[PDB]
């Protein structure tokens, strides 16, 4: 089956990973605290979509497709404390200084050390695939790991293979407060690879995900421990088409996928929402059919993304149902409302890549998953290129960047590539419009 | 299967989440009070009226229930049940509820608030139905002045009280005044395009001022106002 | 006269867990492929019991077939008459035709060659897929190229499901429709244009129960049988594949079929089947009506149907029907019989339809493309995979062609 | 025929506990609410697996849900179906139906809204209290006027608790009933009166251990579900609750019934059980005996009971029973049966008896009424709580006239 | 042939109908779980007379001319579980509240909802039927909805066709113990319309049948599964000569059954008997001849009825053998002596209605049915009117009666109706003594 490496860099990515693992392995019928299914019994599933065999035993741990990489030790100890013997602790690489919202050290700096000893564990990985479909690069587009060597990474992984999707599903700068005063600079400069060199960047935003755990998940503090849930259900619903080979289950690879999701070479930054937002109560008679499932993924408080997703223009939408579903018709037709109600992209006629999955999610029975590619998604990028003249005009923190090896002619080359990139989607506005 | 009863089944299940909720949590009731306005909305429709009170008796009790009370919470509850029983065509009732209403707010702080130009306002109009022009006169004044303080002069609810004036110093043979207020509305709402305010509204004052006008001895004027209602009316077919 | 099949795509794949779960009904065959008419026509014999049907199932996104080949039916289909492939003819035309395409099309004719040097009097292809996918669409039209070009003088049926015209369920599907309709049009003797809007509203209406793909696919399972059952339960009026060309096609381009069955062990009284075979929402697709008048109607009814009836049933049917100008009063329709029904029902019927509505689905899927493809609207999938616009460009003038050929058979 | 149930009071909810751990046994339900027979009855079918019930755990004084939604069966009632608020109905019937009672009548009525609107066939009302605190009776009374006010052509029955005729257990508890049995008498179709005197009794001579509230329960909690069990295990004659006024209630006004139940997984041959049914000191109340004749009994018989056998056995026990002058020879006994036990049971019977002696429970609460309202004995929580003296006199002549009822009902 | 639809009311109509079909359809050959029959091959005796042929494949569904209408929805869902395919379930009319020992539901109520629907299904059978000459009634005289819309029925179902018979096989309250509290009440209620505008009432009594299981029959517990299997061999034995066809059949249609039954418009209330009542354990040389069967039929306790026979006068008798017969003279001639020993009516000289069926039951080999329509079916009747004025000096139950639209004069009116009745036996007694 079309395998699929789940790379996790940064803290921000890797604390996704620690509960995105904890789920898929937990999807599969894997113990992800040892690696080892239940004795005897095969894993539910295609567990070799994102898993490998590891002892010929049937009783042995699979060990995940996942490199787990970071320049601060303490991330993936405490990761190696909560997996076991599941992860490769090969692959669970890890540093001692840490980059610290310098991307100029994820990048061009201790990142670059690790980097001829990541790449010999992403080749260990490929050549151990059957044949290998994606990667599914975990991150944040606001460190100085996450952004810093995820957009090293990935410009270090297509440049090598080239033939491989690159989804990166990353984590945007909230708005509301900026987790480093770096921020807005290490955004812009990840948005020359996830523009350039990503095949697409699934965006996320920690705004957006405090919303949809506190008014949708009825808690009162949203911790990162929900945050990296309300992802996760997200990154093991658009990966459930990858992993299961059901009843009539839409076998959707990343190519598969981006084909649907990326319209020209330049328009490649996708939003995600998720349904149903019940809260783990057991609301068992307030469980959601498919005709208002569809209309609570649509509300512009339910994207994981920053922006209003209805103020703006759905250019491109692929909407992953997962789960037990009894009304193919009445799917689809809520859609057929969706596409009168929704702000589409006439530059293009219609678009809903429409995934099933028999196989249900674990929180959930019938679970839906958004794609949306937006043009909102540059009125993020809008705010971030506004913070970063803002720290421009003052030629903002100092010698930081440029000590380590960057130059002030190459950091107007990536405000202007991040301008090109929002001007992208403003291109696609108007004349979508 | 019939379109109403899918809006009732929607509306309940809301409703009963909702409810669930502050049963976990006791304090989230203004929540359930929104919810609850909808599913009421759809029993009037459909005329089951005792139904759509005790959901807003619900709500009440759940208000008053709170450790910390909140009057405003009191008010609004108050204010739905006075607007359900003036639909309901109970109108002394719906006059004893926007009483009650004003009488939580003035106890507490509450006085100069959104709400409370809001009931003043549908109070004075059942006023002009119960055929007392001065208590309708001064309650829609203090609307009137309340909206003035909160929005500027230059808003929809501003107008709407201009109107609702004019319309009650046109029914009393007030022509003068009813002029003053009608011409202030139309001079507020020309000012307004957007999604803030329908066209409608604007072909409503045209209309109000026409027969204002033409009780004036002014049927030249009359004629092209009513003439301009008909321009805004025809121009919303597109 | 033994047919061959082709089961390419995930969309025709899940058809042939259907057809040939339905043509071992029709045959009277257990699950394993033993024994339990003219059993020749789909089913190679191997041995005296053993029947493993003229099938490749061939597939991109190998979990398909895993379906079919892990539960119940592993024993049934041969496994050098199959090709499994990883990656998956990613809904990309250009993946399907020419990526993973030519990965797997020495593999795909050398096991059809494989199957039908075991025949012995080979007569059609019932090549089974979608116009939608990457590998129904994609690498079925490579397969039409190379088996036209293999067997050009042996009729070449094609049994698409067309986009739905309610939503796309695909993204990039007015692109794989166009780029395969070009193929089909230019090797298929005659297709079969199914779609799953018609596929979900006469299967609602059917059965008390919602539907799925695996429901949708019973109704073009039997239409898939129905019209070669007259080839294998002969009855009256045999009609083989040969005269699905020469009597449905009347100019060289229109050769796409709208295709009903009749009754949707059930009997029917048989005047009120050719009035629900000929229903205008009982056909399979959203052809057009109100400006749409038939070109050459046919009418498969097997089973306990006398052929008596059709001078009082199907003479009042065609008129009720509405043919081009240049169709004679009472002839247009082509008529068969078989003499058994299949399992489940006791007299069914089939209408193979030629109509200017299927240029409706045609104009739909030009309209579609009008747009997305003068501004590149999902293109660079295709020319970063071999194929430019120029090639995806003269796939639209034949459909804008086609479309103008219905147009001009009125 | 979906029976709605309310378990108003601190008397109802610890039913309800009893209830609903034996509904969910003679439905075959896990105590989650899913599943391990008509089980669309007591419960409503949410998703496939989960069945909550179709109760309302109307309280005050929240402490008793919080027994039963604390330990082992939060998961089984929904919270939208509930209310609990502080004040507790402080034992007295104008905080239940005035101060107390309009604060969550709004709330009661549209959560039994939000759970007949569900409902596809509602027939009845299992109101379970007492009639002897201020939730139960005060907060009853009150349920039992605004359920008739929007329900009126629905059958309402009261499975009341008598006061205790041994000791009192409450002070004010003889106003209590007065002011329920009035609005029992008003609104509800067909009351069971339960005694605890009686409870405590047949609770002791089934035990061998000194019975405690909820082993008193499972006595009524039987009867509560014997009484609609003919109504959701079907079986031969069957009885609904219709039947339960049109047989059993003869005047307007004696509609308050005396039920036994029998044996008391136990076995019984059956000549025997009809003579623990109908033995004296089987019922369930301290009716009067010595001058009391029946009006209209009912046998309601379970389980492996065939009806062969109430030809010889029920046919002795009504010449054994003493009725009134105006009911047949062999008539005024109507039967019924179910072709399911309850669990734990393999024959049990139920035994519904409209009689004069439910009147000396009438005469004791009006003659403990005589002296203590005249002498303004604990009046003053009434009056200055919403309920004055003419209310509650007037309450009184109801009664008075209730207890005559039965008295010219002989 | 000569159609005839048996329309079940009332769960003690239904469940002897239940058994019926069981019955009918077995006796026919036909499988009571599917309703078609052994394949290819046609059903044994006349089937059209209770059946109508659905599908023209011959190997296609029978489905029975009959109507099981009550108005709770428990007994015709067991009906539906214990038939599959064999009723046609338009026919299978079900309600949700049910009736309850209320005529007054029955009859004026709920009954009267399902009226337009189930008159619009006698309709379907007999526009579909060749032509119909009896509708035989299935319901009891005792219940709410048996009673009660038994009584609506008949009274809705002469009114509009009138040409043809129905033969109410009904079953009254047993005197020993009543089953319903307002028993003799629904009764009284019922023989308005079962003297009125029914042409005859086949009785049956729950007494009778339990020693009739009892004693001959020889089990402890006779169930309600045994009671609608005597009265069933009954039901099944007086339609013998309607359904089949034979050697020397005598085919009494249900007009030919009661010109022979019926003196006057207000004697048409039959009694029934059956023998033998062999058990079912094989008793092969304890079978009995046709000389001792017939003394078994007229005995006391042989009849289907609370009354003793012989105590009274048989005003007119029909005894209908079935099964195969060797000696026609040694029959006729038993009867002979039976024309002595029993106490008949001059007012009639001889009234013996002689049937033979040459197709055997399927319990018995020689099987003889008697209906006597006694004398002595006023004095089950006397003890109903006695029960009635028990529960009318009091003015029993309640409102109850009364609320759903009846009066207070109208009661009297169905008492004296009942009166008419009791005399016009009284007045065939002592006239034909
Ligand atoms: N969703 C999610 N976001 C996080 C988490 N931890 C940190 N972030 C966000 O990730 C961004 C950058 O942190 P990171 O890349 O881990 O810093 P680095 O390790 O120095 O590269 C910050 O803006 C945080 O808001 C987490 O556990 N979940
Ligand atoms: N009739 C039918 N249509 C299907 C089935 N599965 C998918 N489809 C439709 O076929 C179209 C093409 O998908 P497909 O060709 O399977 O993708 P590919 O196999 O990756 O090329 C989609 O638009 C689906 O709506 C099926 O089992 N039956
Ligand atoms: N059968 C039964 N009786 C009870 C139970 N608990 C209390 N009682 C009796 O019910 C009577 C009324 O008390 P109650 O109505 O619970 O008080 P309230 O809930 O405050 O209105 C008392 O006299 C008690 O003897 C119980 O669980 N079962
Ligand atoms: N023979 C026979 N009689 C029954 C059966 N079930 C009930 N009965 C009798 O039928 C009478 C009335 O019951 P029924 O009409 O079914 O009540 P309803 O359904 O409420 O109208 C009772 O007196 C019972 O004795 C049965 O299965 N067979």
């Amino acid at each position: 089956v079309n395998n699929t490496i789940v790379v996790s860099i940064g803290q921000a990515g890797n604390q996704i990973a620690a509960s995105f693992w904890k789920t898929v392995c937990l999807e599969h019928g894997i113990d992800p605290l040892t690696g080892q299914t239940a004795p005897g019994v095969a894993p539910r599933g295609n567990w070799s979509s994102f898993f490998s065999k590891l002892g010929e035993s049937s009783s042995g741990s699979y060990v995940p497709r996942a490199i787990m990489v970071d320049l601060e030790p303490s991330v993936i100890d405490n990761v190696k404390a909560t997996s076991g013997s599941l992860f490769n602790p090969a692959n669970l690489i890890s540093r001692t200084e840490g980059a610290g919202g310098n991307f100029a050290v994820g990048y061009l700096g201790a990142g670059r050390e690790v980097l001829p000893e990541v790449m010999s564990r992403l080749d260990y990985e490929i050549d151990k695939c059957d044949n290998v479909g994606g990667i599914i690069v975990l991150h944040a587009i606001g460190g100085g790991t996450g952004s810093g060597f995820g957009a090293l990474l990935i410009e270090s992984l297509k440049e090598k293979y080239g033939e491989i999707p690159v989804l990166s599903c990353a984590v945007l700068p909230s708005p509301q407060v900026s987790s480093v005063v770096t921020e807005p600079y290490n955004t812009v400069f990840a948005l020359n690879t996830l523009r350039r060199s990503a095949d697409a960047c699934l965006i996320f935003d920690n705004e957006a995900l405090f919303d949809l755990a506190h008014r949708k998940w009825n808690i009162e503090s949203p911790t990162v421990d929900d945050l990296n849930l309300l992802i996760t259900e997200a990154l093991a619903g658009i990966t459930a088409s990858m992993r299961f080979s059901g009843f009539l289950t839409v076998e959707i690879t990343l190519r598969e996928l981006l084909t649907n999701l990326v319209p020209q070479p330049s328009l490649h930054f996708l939003m995600c929402a998720f349904a149903p937002l019940t809260p783990p109560d057991r609301s068992k008679f307030e469980e959601l059919g498919i005709e208002e499932m569809i209309k609570s993924l649509f509300d512009n408080g339910s994207v994981f993304a920053a922006c209003s997703p209805m103020e703006g223009r759905f250019l491109s939408t692929a909407v992953l149902y997962r789960g037990i579903m009894e009304d193919k018709p009445l799917a689809d037709a809520a859609l057929a409302a969706m596409r009168e109600k929704l702000p589409l992209t006439y530059w293009i006629p219609t678009a809903f890549k429409i995934g099933y999955v028999e196989q249900p999610g674990i929180s959930h029975r019938k679970s839906m998953v958004l794609l949306a590619n937006n043009t909102e998604i540059a009125r993020v990028l809008d705010r971030i290129c506004h913070n970063f003249d803002k720290l421009w005009q003052r030629k903002a923190f100092a010698n930081w960047y440029l000590n380590e090896g960057m130059s002030e002619e190459q950091i107007n080359v990536l405000r202007a590539s991040a301008q090109e990139l929002v001007q992208s989607y403003q291109v696609a506005e108007e004349s979508g419009a | 299967d019939t379109a109403l009863e899918r809006q009732i089944a929607s509306a309940s299940r809301s409703v009963e989440e909702a409810r669930r909720l502050a049963y976990h949590d006791p304090i989230r009731v203004g929540a359930l009070v929104e919810q609850i306005s909808v599913l009421a909305d759809l029993r009037q429709k459909e005329g089951d009226f005792r139904k759509a009170e005790s959901l807003y008796r619900e709500a009440l009790f759940r208000a008053q229930e709170l450790r910390k009370q909140d009057p405003d919470l009191l008010t609004g509850i108050y204010s739905l049940l006075a607007h359900l029983y003036d639909r309901w065509g109970r109108m002394d009732k719906a006059a004893e509820f926007y009483e009650l209403a004003l009488k939580i707010s003035a106890e507490n702080g509450l006085e100069e608030s959104d709400k409370v130009a809001t009931i003043k306002n549908n109070l004075a109009m059942i006023f002009k139905q119960l055929r007392k022009f001065e208590r309708a006169e001064g309650y829609y004044c203090e609307a009137l002045e309340t909206f003035q303080r909160l929005d500027g002069e230059q808003s929809a609810r501003v107008a709407s009280v201009y109107n609702n004036l004019g319309v009650l110093y046109y029914s009393h043979m007030d022509v003068d005044r009813a002029q003053v207020m009608h011409e202030r509305a139309l001079a507020i709402r020309q000012n307004l395009h957007e999604g803030q305010m329908d066209p409608a509204d604007l072909s409503q004052t045209f209309i109000n001022l026409g027969a204002v006008y033409k009780a004036a001895g002014d049927f030249q004027k009359a004629e092209a106002c009513v003439d301009r209602a008909k321009r805004i009316r025809a121009a919303m077919n597109g | 006269r033994e047919i061959l099949s082709i089961h390419v795509g995930q969309c025709g794949n899940q058809i042939a867990d259907s057809f040939w779960r339905l043509a071992l009904r029709e045959h009277g065959l257990t699950e394993a492929g033993t024994l339990k008419s003219n059993m020749e026509v789909f089913f190679h014999k191997v041995r005296d019991g053993k029947y493993v049907p003229r099938a490749v199932l061939v597939d991109l996104e190998p979990g398909v077939i895993a379906r079919i080949e892990g539960g119940d039916m592993s024993q049934l289909f041969d496994e050098s008459s199959i090709v499994r492939k990883i990656p998956g003819a990613a809904n990309n035309w250009a993946r399907g035709y020419n990526v993973e395409g030519e990965k797997v099309i020495d593999q795909i004719m050398n096991v059809i060659d494989s199957a039908v040097e075991k025949t012995k009097g080979l007569q059609g292809f019932l090549m089974t897929h979608s116009i939608g996918g990457g590998s129904g669409s994609g690498l079925g039209s490579l397969i039409l190229e190379r088996l036209r070009q293999a067997y050009p003088k042996k009729r070449i049926f094609t049994f698409s499901v067309v986009p739905s015209p309610l939503i796309s369920d695909s993204a990039v599907e007015p692109y794989n429709a166009i780029l395969t309709l070009q193929r089909i049009l230019d090797n298929a003797d005659g297709a079969v244009l199914l779609d799953n809007e018609a596929l979900f509203r006469i299967a609602k209406a059917k059965l008390n129960r919602s539907p799925n793909y695996m429901d949708l696919n019973n109704i073009i399972a039997l239409i898939v049988s129905s019209v070669t059952a007259s080839l294998r339960f002969p009855g009256k009026l045999n009609t083989d594949l040969s005269e699905f060309v020469t009597n449905l096609v009347p100019f060289p381009g229109n050769h796409f079929l709208t295709a009903s069955f009749a009754p949707m062990q059930v009997r029917t009284n048989f005047p009120d089947l050719a009035r629900e075979t000929f229903a205008q929402d009982n056909f399979t697709a959203a052809i057009d009506w109100q400006q749409g008048v038939y070109l050459a109607a046919s009418a498969l009814f097997r089973g306990d149907v006398k052929a008596k009836d059709v001078d009082e049933n199907m003479a009042t049917i065609r008129k009720s029907l509405n043919y081009a100008s240049y169709m004679p009063a009472s002839g247009g329709l082509k008529l068969g019989y078989a003499e058994t029904a299949p399992e489940g029902f006791a007299s069914s019927g089939l209408a193979l339809v030629n109509h200017t509505g299927i240029a409706a689905v045609f104009e739909r899927l030009i309209a579609q493309f009008d747009i997305m493809f003068d501004n590149h609207a999902y293109t660079h999938w295709y020319e970063n995979a071999g194929v430019s616009r120029d090639m995806m460009a003269k796939a639209r003038n034949q459909i804008a062609t086609l479309a103008q050929s219905y147009r001009d058979a009125s």
